[PDB]
This record gives C-alpha cells, structure tokens and sequence, in this order.
C-alpha cells in the first residue's frame, strides 16, 4: 500500500487501504527448466494505465512513438515482453516467490 | 503515403488574411481504431526553433496561443495566422506524424503584398586599392525586385557566355522596402589587360530598356 | 519541465571524429526518450528519427541510415546519433529533441545556429572597398556596399554612411566560393552632392575574427 | 519575474542608430513603467524617457526632446528604444532596472557600451627602453614607468615584476580626449639607492587584441 | 531647465566622521494627503550601479540598516551617514522624482586629505633615433599623493605654452587611500630640433621648495 | 553550499611571488578552519599547515612556517596562501583543504598551475629528425619520428598525418633540465608495412603560444 | 611522535585479492576518550584530487561500492581494493593525523600484470641532415616497456655519470600498457666531430638474452 513500480502499475496493483497479509515462499527448483524461463513474465510496457484490482490478459504490442504502429510494427514499434533468462540451479535471490 | 514536398512552387497566400499554410495528406481522418489525428506544426522563424504548436490537429495545450483557427479536417490541413504582425512575418512550414516514411516538407516562405518594380542599376568605378590584389571587381547591384523564381541575364563581349556570374537574391527586407543581388565578378587581372571594356547588362522585368553606360579605356 | 541543451561550436573536418552528446534534464532519463533532427542549413527541414533505448534498434531515412556504428546509453541520460563521412554540404547541426507520450519531437534547448565549412586553409581579411573617382552623374540615388573579405562564421551587423537614410543593413546569403570563406556584400543610398560632407566608411563586424578597421575617403 | 537583461556594446559611426532594450515579463502590459539611466564619465546622468502602459504616450526630456523615436509593444509589453544623432556626452555605456513603484533603480543588468568616435582604428602606441639619466634626488622612494597611450577596448595591464600583488593595476575615472582613448599605467616600489641592481621591462599585454610580444631592454 | 544643487563644493572628510550630504529640491515637497516626499538619495560604488539610501523621506528601506537616517524637511531630507563604514568608501549621488525631466548631478565623492608623497618623476632626452618611430611619446609621471585639484606645470627657456596638457586620476585605495595619476605629453617636430631643454616640474601643496633641476653635457 | 575556486591568471619571471587563494564560503566562518597543502608533478600532498584569523596568531608546521606571513578576510571567508623567499624548491601546484571532526581529506578543489621557471624566454619546438646509422635491425618494426628539444612553454601533444591517427599520444611530467630549456618528448610506434609506401609528418600541436610547423622524416 | 612511510612503488594488483601495502605509523594511535579513532584513505585517480576511503580508522563512507573494505589504527594501517579494475590503477597514498604535522610518502603505484611479453630496444642516433642547426644529440631512449621496472645505465669513458637530473616517469599507455623512461644528453658541436663513443647498455627484465647495442661510424 502506498509503493509505485512498473509491475505495481501494470501487473498487479494494491490499494492504500489494504489489511490483510500475504504468504510467500521458494518454488523454483522444479517449477523450472533449464533453458530459460519464459512461463513467468512481467509487464512493462502497456498504453492504458491500469486501476486497482484490474486483470492484464491482453497481450498489444507496445506503441513507442507518437507516430502510430496501427498493426504495422518497425521503426519506434517494438515488442512489449522479454523472458527472465535466468539459470535453475541459483539462489533464491535469482529465483520467484510464489504468493 | 508519399514523403511530401511541394509542386508546383506557387500557391498564392497573403498576409494579414485568413493566412493557409497549403499541405494536404493523402489519408482521410480513416484512423482504424479509436479514431486518432496525428497532426504537427513547426514553422521556423529567424534563429527560432520551432516548438509544439499544434498536435492531434484539434487540441493545444493550455498556454498556448489563440492565433491557430481551427479549420479543415480529413485529406486536408490548413493553419491560419490570427492578426499576422511583424511577429508573424516569416518562413512557414507544416508536418504531420501519421505514417511511414516521417518526414518534415518544404514549407512555404513568405512574400508581402507589393508591386513589381525596376532594378537600381547603377555604374561605379573600382578604386585604386582594390585594383592591387590582383583582380578586377567592379559591382553591378540590384534592388527593388520580384519574384521567388527569377533569373538574370549576363553577356560578355558580344559572346553568350554564362556560368561565370554570382547570383543570390537577399531576404525579405527590414527597412528600405527593397530586395538585391549580390555580384561579384569572378576574373584574372590577366583579362583586364588583353580586354578593355567590362559592363553589365540588366534585362529584370521592372526595364524598359537594360541600362548600359558606356567609358574609355583607362576608367 | 524536460530540458534539452545544445553544445560545442562545429567546424567539421572530414575523415575525423565527432562528440555526440545531449544534456537530458527536467526528468528521470528511464521515463522519456530523445528523438533527433538535421536541419539542412537552409533547406527543407529533414526528419531522421530517434530512438527507444529499450531494445534499441533503430532505423533512420536514408542519409543517416548506416554511415557510423550506432549507440545509445539509457543509464548516463545520453542519446546518440552521429554521421561518418560528414562533407561541407550535408555540414548540420545535430539537433535532439524529447519526447511526450503523445507527441515525438516536444521541447527544445536554445540551439546552435552553426555554420560549418570542411576545414579550409585560413585566409587573412584584406579591406576592399570601392568608392567613386569622378562626380555621380547618376542622378538622385545610387546602390553601393562594402566588401568584408574572409570571415568565418556568421553573423554581422552593418549601419552605413553616418544615417544618410536610417537603411542599411544588409548581409545576403553566400555560397561556398573557392577561397574557402565566404564573401560579403551590401547596399546603401546616399545623395551624391556630398562631395566634401559625406563620406564612404565600412565598419568590418565580424565578431569571430574580431577585426576593426575604419578608413576615411580623403 | 522582474529581470531586464542587457549586454554587448557596439561601437557605430554617428548618424545611425542601436536597438538595446530592457525587457520585463511576466506582467500584463497594464501597470509599470521604465526608466533608462546613462553616465557620462563622472559628470551629470542623462535620462532620455519613460514608457506609458496604458496610451502609449511618451516622454521627452525638454532639452533633448526630439531624440527619441516612440514605439510601444503591448502584446509583449516590452518597446525597444533608439536615438539618432546623440551627443559626445551620450556616448558611454547604457544602463537600466525596471522602475518600481516606489524609488528608481534596485537591480540592473550588465549593459552596453556605446561611444562616438571618429572611424578611428586601433593605432599603436610607441614603446621605449627605459634607462635613467639623471641622479635620483626626487625623495622618498623610486619609480619609474612606461606611457601607455591609445587603447581600445577595456583592460590593458603592463607588469612590474609580471604583477605579483595587486599594486599596479588601477581604473580610472572616464575622461574623453579627441579620440577618446585612454592612457593606463602601473604603480611599483622600489627604494631609492638601489638603482642599478634592478631590470625594468615594459611590455604591452593586451588580453583581448591577442597580444603576445617579446622584448629585452639590454 | 530644472536646477537642484548638492553640496558642499569640496570636503576632503575622513572614514568617522559625520559627513554632510544634501540635495535640493524647487520647491517644498509636502502635500496634504498621505503626507509624503517622492524622492529617493542613492550611493554609487566605483564600478557597481547606485543603490538606494532614502525613500519617501521619513522611513528606511527594507535591507537598507540604521545606519542612514530619514530626516530632513520641506525642500530637502537629509543623508547621513552614522560612522560612515568601509563599505562605504564610494560616491555618493542625489535623485529626484519629483518634477520632470529626471536630471541628474555629478554626486559627492568623499575624499580625504593627506600630507603629499612625491613619486620619482623623471624626464627621458629623445635621441635622433626617435624619430624613425612615427610617434613622439615623452614619459612625465605623477602618483601616490591628493588632492584631486593638483597640478602639472610646464616650463620650457622660461616660456610659458598651454593648450597640451591634461590629467587623469584614480580612486581611493585601501591602505594609503591615494590615487594614481597619468598625464601625457605630446610635442611637435619644429620645437624638437630647435631647442635642448623640456621639462615637467611638479609643484604641489605638500613640497617646500620647487627644485630646479638641471644636467651638464657629457652623461 | 561550499564553493571554491583558485584563481588569478599571471605568468611569472623568476625572483617574485605567488598568491593562490580559495574563494570560501558557503557556511558559519568559524565553525570550520580550513588549511592548505602543497603539490609538486603528482608526488604526496605535502601539508603545510593553516591560520585561523578567529584565532590570528601564526603557528604551523615547524617544517612548512617561517616563509609565509599571511593575511587571511574573515568578512569575504576568503583564505589566502604565501610562503616568502620562493625559488623553484616551491614551485607547486597549491590546494586548500576542508577540515571535518571525522575524516581529514575526501573533497578536494581545482587547483592551480603555479610554476616558477628559471626566465625561460617564449620559444617554439626546434624540429629535429632522427635518421638510422647502422643497419636496420631494430626488431618487431620500424622506429622513426623527430624528436623536440628546448621548447617552451609545455605542453606538447603531436597529431600525426593530418589528424588521422591520433589515439594515444602520450607527454612526460615537466622538469627543467640543465639546458635551460623544458626538454619533453612524445612519440610513437608506426607500423611496419609504411615502410617507404607511406610519407612521415610530423604535427606538433604546442597550443599554449600557437605555433604550427611541418618537417619531413626522410 | 608519528612518521609514515609509503610503499611498495610498482607491483600488479589482481582482481579479487586483499591489497597490503606496507605504510608504517611509528606509535600507537589509540585515542584515551571515548576509544574513538580518527583516520583518512586518499585515492586519486591520476593527476585527480583525492578523495576518502576508511574513515574513524575502521569504517568506510556509506553509498560507497563495495571494492572498498578497509581499516587500521596505531601502527596497524592497510588499504584493501577487491577487484581492482583498469581504471583502479593509479596511485594510492597514507595518511594519519592523530598528530600534527602530517606526513607524506614517495607514492605507492599498484599495476596490473599480464602474460609475460616484452619489447625489442631502440637505439637513436641523431640524422646529419639537422646538422644545418649546429647541434648534434645523442639520447638514450626506451619507450612502450611492460612492465615499468626497467634501468637506464650511463657510462661513458668507462666513467659513471649520474646525479644530473631529477625524474617523473610516464605513466600507462593507451596501446600496450607500457611505460618510458628518457635521459637526454647535450652537447656542442665543435667536440661532436672529433669524439665518437657514445653508448648505453639496457638490462631490460623481459629480455632472454644480454642486448648489447653499438653503432659504428662510417659503416
Ligand atoms: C465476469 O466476466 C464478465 C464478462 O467477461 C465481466 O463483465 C465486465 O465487467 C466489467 C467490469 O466493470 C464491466 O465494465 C467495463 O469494463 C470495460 C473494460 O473492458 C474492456 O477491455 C477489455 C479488454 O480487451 C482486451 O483484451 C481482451 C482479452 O481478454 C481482448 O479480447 C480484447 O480484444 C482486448 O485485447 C475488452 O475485452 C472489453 O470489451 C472492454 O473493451 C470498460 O471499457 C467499460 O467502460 C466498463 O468499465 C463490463 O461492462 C462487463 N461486461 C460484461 C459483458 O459483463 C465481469 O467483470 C467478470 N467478473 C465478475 C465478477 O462478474
Ligand atoms: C495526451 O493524450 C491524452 C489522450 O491519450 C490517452 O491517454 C490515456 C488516458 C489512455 O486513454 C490512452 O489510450 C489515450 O491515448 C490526452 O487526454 C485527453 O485527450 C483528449 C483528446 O482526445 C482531450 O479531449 C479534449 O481536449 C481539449 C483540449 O483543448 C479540451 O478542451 C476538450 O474539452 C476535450 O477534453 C482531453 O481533454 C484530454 N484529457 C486530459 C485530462 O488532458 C491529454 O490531454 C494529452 N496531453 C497532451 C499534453 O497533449
Ligand atoms: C561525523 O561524525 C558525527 C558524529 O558526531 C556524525 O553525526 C556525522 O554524521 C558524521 N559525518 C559523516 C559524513 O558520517
């Protein structure tokens, strides 16, 4: 309640006036696989601010200049998501939380 | 689209009247969702950068000023100055932030409302000082004319002979209500030697007949 | 309040390097990008593009497409564009400008009007002025100016002949001659029954060179 | 807020005339006025007007009533000034701050200096070795030094032992001869029965006319 | 057209004392309603631009001490200086805004005397040499000593010619507080060869007799 | 807000002095002293000692205190430095240093370039090229370049060919040798596939007095 | 009371290792109140100013990386820099101030080591074109060395001849990393002909075998 981020903004947002706890612990040593992990993304890019308790399942491609993609992608028109690239066998501190 | 640059030349515009900065594009307001303009306006002053004037083709920020008359919409853009001043005296440009390929276009630059006239021909004599560097420069010089897409005449000892004369028009005048043609002839003393007589012909519209002054050997 | 600041006079020779830079300031570089002109000195304006550094590439229109290996740095609040092969007539000014959410190119700095010539010999300014000899017989007015000889860059500012009339500011756009400077010219009215009480004086101000030279017509 | 900034002095034949202002911003074109404050070389200031908000209308001083040239800007609420035909007393630089309500001038600008003179370059002054020929029965102390005649523009530092300590340099009030140029020297201590263990070079060491001459007096 | 006068004509005071500056108005200033004097007193340090002193003849400016006092009446309100400080060491200016045209004095510069020091002043003979320079410049200096009314005195066989000759002082210094002083001496060719003896004599308050020196052929 | 800045611009003959002072200011006047350090050619910072004018008197370092008798503004916060009898033993470059109760040095200021040469008179690079004598068996690649000798003032960076290969050139730290003249050198390695196919300038750049000279190597 | 002396002068430093330096403070430093020590690191790029590492004598300025981890009091004192980085190497330096004065080391130069490669010698002789000027040089000298720990041994006659200048080396090279040290030699040209030997002997460390330059007049 009350923090800003990327991913507090266009992945999961949490009201000020939030009571109530959460559970987190380590999950990474069989959830994954050698070879990077692209099943657990994070959004970065989105051209609609998103409102508390709003679900992002679509996918658009990000929309870089002012000058719009309308379907045609290129120049200032670049994909919006990119995979962790992390390694199995690290730490927890490489490694998601599962909530 | 097709990166614009404008012809023909001359699409006449006046100053103080409902001023058009005339640039067309070649869609229609067919934005496939949601329905968004994507319009610009840069026009570039004495030194000035241009800044955000206008954007979107129908909202300007708050601050910005009043002299944009909204007008047109779709395959065309028109700009119209409030009250065209001395502020508002200078080269115009338009552009637009659609589609592929961006680009910004040839503007269009500013003449005033004013009759055509005669070129101040006049002869004047080298100085001695000047004749010792080793060249000859005698100024033949031109004012009061128009338009933006001239030409002048040079004839040197009874043979056509051209590309070898200097030629530039000056800009839109502050004080004496003139434009001119800087010349500065480029020769080799060796010529002033085994040729005697140097004089310019000016055949510009504004003449009756070109003004030719004739001198003896020796100046 | 995002601003932009242009930096550092061009007089660009070919063959040699060149200092890419743009002071970002007014905003947290990681929230807003840098989109980049040329102004072609007197000519169309020319659109090229920018960058989004997040992925970073990048393509421009065709003059500034591949000349020069390309960079960009989204940490140090510095966007990059640069030219090989720079010659004296695509010789411009590398102009950057912000960007909006909405809008591509929004503020700019203060600028460079910069006049660049590909690193040409120096010549010495020589005072050349040309004065009548014999009495005017032209009648009422005539059209004379002064020669300002080897100067670089620009600009000048000229009164003439002590206000005979309140004109007289004149300094016409110049082509590249071969001496490696550009040449100067004016023009200016003054009666010519004057001989005796008026006289033709040039103040050469160039202030690059700083030269200042007066003569008196006897 | 209430900044008037001026700078750069031009040097113009007379009979012609400069544009210097002094802008405000930020204000409606309703309220405030200006006032313009010139010295003459530690004589009389010389007033020339104020600006009118409301009309337009202007003022002159009796005496120089028809030097000023009226033009008022209210979309800007900023005019700019000029005069024609000025005097030798006018002839120095120019000053302003925004008039207040209540006194005349609380914070300024840099200014600009204009004088009138004669179309006259920058003439050399005559440099001589220094030797004594008399014996040194002055009093007190020993001094010596070199003229330094005719310089344009501001400062000029001749050394004394390549000017260690701020005893030396100097600025004299203003005062104008036929050209106008000004005569600078330097102040040394040296006691009086020493002379002859000593070296005394005067060299001319004109920063801003890049100046650099080498010279040994035996 | 408009005369107002400071005072006094001349006052060579020292840093502690009470020193008088006032300036005049035509008529008495008061009027009825808001009981007050458009009129301001201003300093100018060397260099640096006037700062204001004085306003509306009975209060202080904000950032503007104790130390001036508002006073005065009718014509004239006063400028005191209470412990006159050191950074006060300037000229001091009076201001009128009270009838057009804005016109304005020279000021009072405060300053002080002191016993006379005399400077090492020497005399150069020009050789024949000198004249392939173009330029005559004889070297008479002067330095180090007050008042401001000094004098330079040229005598030539008992001959007294005038019309050449001019002054130039500096400001006051912090250690001394003298000025520093710079005459030049211009002559022609025709008195050049014809005569063997210039000179410049000095002769100022702090001198008991005026030396008359003189040299014999030979070195 | 503390802001220190060395300053004075003098160049100096041997036999006087030298002054450099650190404009201070920016918190209360006694609740710091702040002291000074001397610098010779990148060697330790050899401090010297510090006056405080709250406290007046003078005691320093017994090694670094009877040259200076120093005066020192409490009103400008500005703290000067000025040891006496100075030759070229002191001929450093000078520091002040800003104490704190916790550490003694982390923040440092500009700096000066105070040298005290021995009246070495204004003279350019002397040009003098290097030939092989026995047989060209230096080994890995060729070796050739002129070498500079008895110049002055420093310093010396050489631009070879026209400013084409110009990464990397390299100058000594200044001493005087017994010549009377700085004697520095910069050259470097060229490869060995020019021998002969390529021609050998030499571009000296000595900046500081602009002087600009071509010689050939063989 | 306390004297510090600083080195070693030139020895790689690794990434990785615990950096000592033998600094040498000659009495305890134990504060009696409160047991609170007060020391100061200086690093200084080169020719930078310097700037703090260890303060209090144990430790460190927060916000700082984390190449930093260093301490030492009374006679105990070492710098420590993990990973040392390219732009790491320069010149570390020692200072306590328990007591006045301050002491300053010689300097204390910390490298980076590579695979073992060295340089071939060079040997100039002057040209006999220059010989217009009437001087003649022979020098010495041996530039781009890796690693700095190379010799210069002068020996003319047979004769030892040192003690004639003062030297500051150079630093690192853009190319190789290497180094250079120069000993110039002058001399008059009216012995220059009639005297011939002229010579030094190198004993570079990265040299397999005795390198014995010699040059012969006349071929
Ligand atoms: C249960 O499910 C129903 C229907 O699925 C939900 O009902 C809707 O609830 C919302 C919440 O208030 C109502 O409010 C409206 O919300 C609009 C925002 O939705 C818009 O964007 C959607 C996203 O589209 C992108 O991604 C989808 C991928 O799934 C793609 O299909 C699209 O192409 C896009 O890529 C759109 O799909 C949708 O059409 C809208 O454009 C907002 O715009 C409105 O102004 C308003 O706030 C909404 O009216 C309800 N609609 C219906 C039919 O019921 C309900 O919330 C779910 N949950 C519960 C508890 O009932
Ligand atoms: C920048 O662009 C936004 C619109 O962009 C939108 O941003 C998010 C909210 C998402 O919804 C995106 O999908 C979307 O692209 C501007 O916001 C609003 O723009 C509209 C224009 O269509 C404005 O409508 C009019 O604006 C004029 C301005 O003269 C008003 O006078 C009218 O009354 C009418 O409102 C709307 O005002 C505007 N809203 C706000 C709060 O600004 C945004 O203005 C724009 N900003 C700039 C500086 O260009
Ligand atoms: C210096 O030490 C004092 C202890 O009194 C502490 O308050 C202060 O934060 C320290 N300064 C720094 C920069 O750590």
């Amino acid at each position: 309640p009350g923090q800003t981020g990327k991913i507090a903004d266009y992945n999961y947002k949490l009201p000020d006036d939030f009571t109530g706890c959460v559970i987190a612990w380590n999950s990474n040593n069989l959830d994954s696989k050698v070879g990077g992990n692209y099943n657990y993304l994070y959004r970065l890019f989105r051209k609609s601010n998103l409102k508390p308790f709003e679900r992002d399942i679509s996918t658009e491609i990000y929309q870089a200049g002012s000058t719009p993609c309308n379907g045609v992608e290129g120049f200032n028109c670049y994909f919006p998501l990119q995979s962790y690239g992390f390694q199995p066998t690290n730490g927890v501190g490489y490694q998601p939380y599962r909530v | 689209d097709i990166v614009m640059s404008q012809s023909p030349s001359s699409l006449a515009v006046s100053v103080g009247e409902k001023v058009t900065m005339s640039c067309k594009s070649s869609q229609s307001l067919l934005y496939s969702s949601n329905q968004k303009n994507y319009l610009a306006w840069y026009q570039q002053k004495l030194g000035q950068t241009p800044k955000l004037l206008i954007y979107w083709a129908s909202s300007r920020e708050s601050g910005v000023p009043d002299r944009f008359t909204g007008s047109g919409s779709g395959t065309d853009f028109t700009l119209t100055i409030s009250s065209v001043r001395a502020e508002d005296l200078a080269v115009y440009y338009c552009q637009q932030y659609y589609r592929y390929p961006l680009t910004f276009g040839v503007g269009t630059k500013l003449e005033l409302k004013r009759t055509v006239a005669a070129p101040s021909v006049f002869i004047f004599p080298p100085s001695d000082e000047q004749l010792k560097s080793g060249t000859a420069s005698v100024v033949c010089l031109l004012n009061n004319f128009y338009p933006r897409e001239a030409k002048v005449q040079w004839k040197v000892d009874n043979a056509l002979q051209s590309g070898n004369s200097q030629e530039s028009v000056t800009e839109q005048d502050s004080k004496d209500s003139t434009y001119s043609l800087s010349s500065t002839l480029t020769l080799s003393k060796a010529d002033y030697e085994k040729h005697k007589v140097y004089a310019c012909e000016v055949t510009h519209q504004g003449l009756s007949s070109p003004v030719t002054k004739s001198f003896n050997r020796g100046e | 309040e995002v601003q932009l600041q242009q930096s550092g006079p061009e007089m660009v020779k070919p063959g040699a390097s060149v200092k890419i830079s743009c002071k970002t300031s007014g905003y947290t570089f990681t929230e807003y990008t840098i989109y980049w002109v040329k102004q072609s000195h007197g000519k169309s304006l020319e659109w090229l593009g920018g960058i989004n550094p997040n992925i970073g590439d990048t393509t421009y229109n065709q003059k500034f497409k591949g000349k020069a290996t390309l960079t960009v740095d989204t940490s140090s609040s510095t966007a990059y564009m640069e030219l090989r092969s720079l010659t004296s007539e695509d010789s411009a000014v590398y102009y950057c400008a912000r960007e909006v959410y909405n809008y591509s190119f929004a503020y700019w700095g203060q600028g460079t009007l910069v006049t660049v010539s590909a690193a040409s010999t120096t010549k010495g300014p020589s005072v050349f002025p040309l004065a009548p000899s014999s009495k005017s017989t032209s009648g009422g007015t005539a059209a004379l100016g002064c020669l300002v000889k080897d100067y670089f860059p620009e600009p000048v500012t000229v009164s003439w002949n002590s206000g005979a009339l309140t004109s007289g500011v004149h300094t016409f756009p110049a082509v590249l001659q071969s001496s490696g400077l550009y040449s100067l010219s004016s023009v200016v009215t003054v009666p010519s029954s004057s001989l005796g009480t008026q006289t033709y004086i040039c103040n050469v101000n160039h202030k690059p060179s700083n030269t200042k030279v007066d003569k008196k017509a006897e």
